[PDB]
């Protein structure tokens, strides 16, 4: 029923942030956690990228650095990738939809870069292969004085 | 040269002869439907299916018609015998499938035949889709048949040879009354005999009857293909 | 059922509670609880033994403990039942329970299904993966 | 971080420093101190990626965790990079990591198959068709397991070479192979037909 | 400017029954060749709306209700046919004679069609573009509908018409017209 909201796209993608923000919490049962990361990947399947782009800024800021809850932003990361291939990938973009933001097209490739960089530094890891490796391949298949002085007071009185 | 010579020999070089015929037909008129011809004649007396004929390039009817005729009409001679050999069990089976699976080659082959020479209807097309259309029609007709050609099919990695013989069927010349047509089916579809289409046909008109007949049960036949949680815990 | 664990197990846990409540009431409390359980090699987070303390004065008796233990008991028991499950069509070595397999495990479970049932079991979800039959079992 | 903030949370700070230079300047003050972008960075990251694993293979002939972590990540993605933009890379920095990828894939060869299968699908071409006419023959001489594995990386190296035809010294090299395989069971067949 | 919509008038549409037409593309370009539903809108595109089945002559894509590849782009001097069959509600087209596979091998271009009020023959021109259209008021007119379609039971429009069928045009002339009762962004009030 949310999928593709567009009339309250600001309401549901600061829903989603806190959301997100709230999975990352230190004060949650695993259950909990399990809970939360679920539905936060349905959430962010069902939506629209462009109305979730002030969620994936904040998912993409330090997908590659955080290490806790690695499970939810490799899981919503995928979903994304699958649901909107061509909206990113393709320079046309869904046929209905379009194209994506360039900023949006800039941030997941730094994300990507990171997220690689990180993969090919880090350990082998039967857990990392499983998961983030995953990732990865999506990822990487969505690619197509005085004076001083008194310039300072100038610039106070200004 | 060496086709003539592999064409005459025809088999334990039968390996051998076919890389040099495939690497001959990669590299491409009269000399490349000869060899197509004799490729075709050295299966029909003969993994070993697939091999015979890993792709189609045939571009000259003429040999088509001249030489895959009677290879049409030795493949149903063929499933003619195994559809007796079974009505008279596992060995039958193992020799149906195997009959399958070497039928696949053949198949593609007459597919590929019709399609390019579907611009003429000649006399001989006209006899290979006859031939095709009572090939299918036996092979319809026993389950078994078509159960071991499944078989055969999931293991090289029925339906196909009917959705084939479909377009010969359909590139088929029948009256434009058709009502011996319609008759025959009716009879078909109670299993009856010929000779109510041949009375409907009075109502050469003994081959009209007859092909009017074949018609009739070759479309009977393509119609017939064409149509608690708690115990969960318990098993757990 | 609190008797989920075994009778080995169900002797070690009262050991373990008596010794924590060594004033013989009974009630022991939720440190001396989670201290018991990390002796005992059951050592949970504190976000589990919140919870575990809230499923379940500021002491839990001995059979509180127990009743608490009785839900990772039962998710213990769950978990193997789902590998068991998993592991059914596996245990041919195939790994890919066919239909005749899949029918001839249906009838050997004799949990009153019937050609029906298991038809309609079948169709529920040609052979049957282990992953596949796992998953018509979780239903 | 300044590429992960805010377009508007930045651009403030922006504003300001542009202040700050328009301030500086009418004071006369003067102070000094990108998909084809990213596709050369990847084409850059790959071959030092394979140059790294030609460096880790070579080294184990004779750390370890991340060398097997990499191999095990980059080959998965080029595969699904390859498969994703097949027609890109056929319409450079590109076709010079994708030669070098190969070149390393030879030499490992030589030296997983599912990423070798992956990046299949001048002198260092004939030298590879040298190579592996001459494993052939040394397979055929000792038939009458280097040998078995040297004809599993040619089956591949000649769909490869067969794709390349299709899709367009190494002249001689390819005769030399033909007629080998003319005077040497359906596997060599199908390998000449593919050649 | 936009491109003219060609068509029947609506005294001959069919609910029923099969009917084939065979197009002739005198020169290269984008046509949509296909019917159309009795309620077409000229203002729109031809295939745009989900009350069109046409397919592109230029791009090798049908056209219903958004783009979909399918089939291959023709030449000059290459004549288009479709022919169809409502009693499967099955869309199949015709070039050259021969019969265009799908994306995934399917013979038909569209499948599951309601027949709704009717369907009727549609045609578009280009800017430019010079087409022949045979509606089949002469057997011998249509060449290729002997080679596919004479045996499959499939029949040309006008089998029995002794006068030519009547075709309507779109006038590139605007027309002053009332104002729609439920137009979708306007709205009329006579307080």
């Amino acid at each position: 029923l949310f999928a593709g909201t567009e009339h309250r796209a600001i309401m549901v993608d600061s829903m989603l942030h806190t959301v997100y923000r709230l999975s990352r919490g230190r004060s949650l049962t695993k259950a909990q956690r399990d809970v939360i990361e679920d539905c936060l990947m349905a959430l962010c399947r069902y939506i629209r990228p462009s109305m979730l782009q002030h969620l994936l800024r904040r998912l993409v800021f330090d997908v590659p650095i955080l290490n806790e809850f690695a499970k939810m932003p490799l899981k919503l990361l995928t979903n994304h990738y699958e649901r909107c291939w061509k909206y990113y990938c393709l320079p046309t973009g869904w046929a209905n939809f379009g194209v994506t933001s360039e900023e949006e097209l800039h941030l997941t490739r730094k994300l990507f870069w990171g997220i690689f960089d990180s993969l090919a530094h880090k350990k082998y890891d039967q857990e990392l292969y499983r998961m983030a490796m995953p990732c990865l391949c999506a990822i990487a298949g969505a690619l197509p004085p005085e004076k001083l002085d008194s310039f300072i007071n100038k610039f106070a009185e200004y | 040269r060496l086709m003539a010579d592999i064409g005459g020999l025809a088999p334990h070089v039968i390996e051998i002869t076919l890389p040099m015929l495939c690497s001959y037909l990669p590299r491409w008129s009269d000399h490349l439907n000869s060899l197509l011809g004799n490729i075709l004649r050295i299966i029909v007396n003969n993994r070993l299916a697939v091999f015979a004929q890993p792709i189609v390039s045939r571009a000259r009817p003429e040999l088509l018609h001249s030489h895959f005729i009677p290879t049409i009409g030795r493949l149903r001679k063929r499933a003619g015998k195994v559809v007796a050999e079974e009505e008279q069990r596992d060995e039958f089976s193992v020799l149906c499938r195997d009959l399958y699976a070497l039928y696949p080659l053949l198949i593609r082959y007459v597919d590929n035949n019709r399609a390019h020479w579907l611009t003429e209807p000649n006399a001989n097309a006209e006899e290979l889709f006859r031939m095709v259309g009572e090939i299918f029609i036996y092979w319809s007709k026993s389950h078994n048949f078509k159960r071991e050609e499944q078989n055969f099919v999931v293991q090289n990695e029925i339906v196909a040879t009917l959705k084939k013989m479909l377009p010969i069927g359909l590139n088929m010349c029948a009256p434009t009354d058709q009502d011996l047509i319609m008759l025959a089916k009716t009879r078909y579809a109670l299993k009856d005999t010929d000779e109510e289409v041949r009375e409907f046909l009075q109502n050469d008109p003994e081959k009209i009857v007859r092909r009017v007949q074949e018609v009739s049960a070759v479309l009977y036949h393509l119609e017939q293909t064409e149509h608690s949680k708690q115990r969960r815990r318990a098993v757990v | 059922m609190a008797d989920q664990l075994t009778e080995e197990q169900i002797a070690e846990f009262k050991e373990a509670f008596s010794l924590f409540d060594k004033d013989g009431d009974g009630t022991i409390t939720t440190k001396a609880l989670g201290t018991v359980m990390r002796s005992l090699g059951q050592n949970p987070t504190e976000a589990e033994l919140q919870d575990m303390i809230n499923e379940v004065n500021g002491t839990i008796d001995f059979p509180a403990f127990l009743t608490m233990m009785a839900r990772k008991m039962k998710d213990t028991d769950s978990e193997e039942e789902i590998r068991e499950a998993f592991r059914v069509f596996d245990k041919d070595g195939n790994g890919y329970i066919s239909a005749a397999a899949l029918r001839h495990v249906m009838t050997n479970l004799g949990e009153k299904l019937t050609d029906e049932e298991v038809d309609e079991m079948i169709r529920e979800a040609g052979q049957v993966n282990y992953e596949a039959f796992v998953q018509m079992m979780t239903a | 971080p300044y590429d992960t903030l805010t377009a508007k949370e930045k651009a403030r700070d922006r504003e300001k420093a542009q202040e700050l230079l328009k301030f500086l300047q009418m004071n006369g003050y003067a102070v000094t101190r990108i998909e084809k972008r990213f596709a050369f960075g990847f084409l850059q990251q790959l071959l030092r990626w394979m140059d790294i694993s030609q460096e880790f293979i070579a080294h184990l002939e004779a750390h370890e965790q991340e060398i097997k972590f990499f191999a095990k990540i980059l080959l998965p993605l080029i595969n699904q990079y390859f498969t994703n933009h097949c027609l890109y890379f056929l319409s450079n920095k590109e076709k010079e990591m994708i030669t070098s990828l190969f070149c390393k894939l030879a030499a490992l060869v030589r030296h997983v198959v599912n990423c070798l299968h992956i990046l299949a699908r001048k002198a260092g071409l004939r030298s590879f068709f040298e190579s592996a006419s001459e494993d052939i023959e040394k397979m055929v001489e000792n038939l009458r397991q280097n040998l078995t594995y040297t004809t599993v990386a040619l089956l591949p190296v000649l769909t490869t070479l067969f794709q390349h035809i299709a899709q367009h010294d190494v002249q001689v090299s390819c005769y030399r192979t033909l007629c080998s395989i003319y005077s040497l069971r359906p596997a060599l067949g199908e390998c000449l037909a593919r050649l | 400017d936009r491109v003219r919509i060609f068509r029947a008038e609506k005294s001959y549409t069919v609910q029923s029954g099969r009917w084939y037409f065979e197009f002739e593309a005198v020169t290269t370009g984008e046509m949509r060749v296909g019917w159309a539903r009795p309620e077409l809108r000229p203002d729109v595109e031809l295939g745009a709306d989900e009350l069109a089945y046409v397919f592109n002559g230029h791009r090798g894509q049908r056209w219903h209700l958004g783009s979909e590849p399918f089939g291959r782009p023709w030449q000059s001097g290459d004549v288009v046919g479709c022919m169809i069959d409502l009693t499967e509600n099955t869309i199949i087209f015709t070039l050259n004679g021969e019969v265009l596979m799908s994306d995934s091998g399917s013979e038909t271009a569209f499948r599951e069609i309601e027949i709704g009020d009717g369907f009727l023959p549609v045609c578009s021109l280009g800017p430019g573009q010079v087409g022949h259209l045979n509606l089949g008021q002469d057997v011998s007119s249509l060449r290729f509908f002997a080679i596919c379609g004479l045996q499959e039971g499939f029949e040309p429009f006008a089998i029995n018409m002794q006068r030519p069928v009547t075709t309507w045009f779109s006038k590139s002339l605007p027309q002053f017209e009332p104002v729609p009762p439920e137009h979708p962004h306007y709205e009329v009030a006579r307080m």
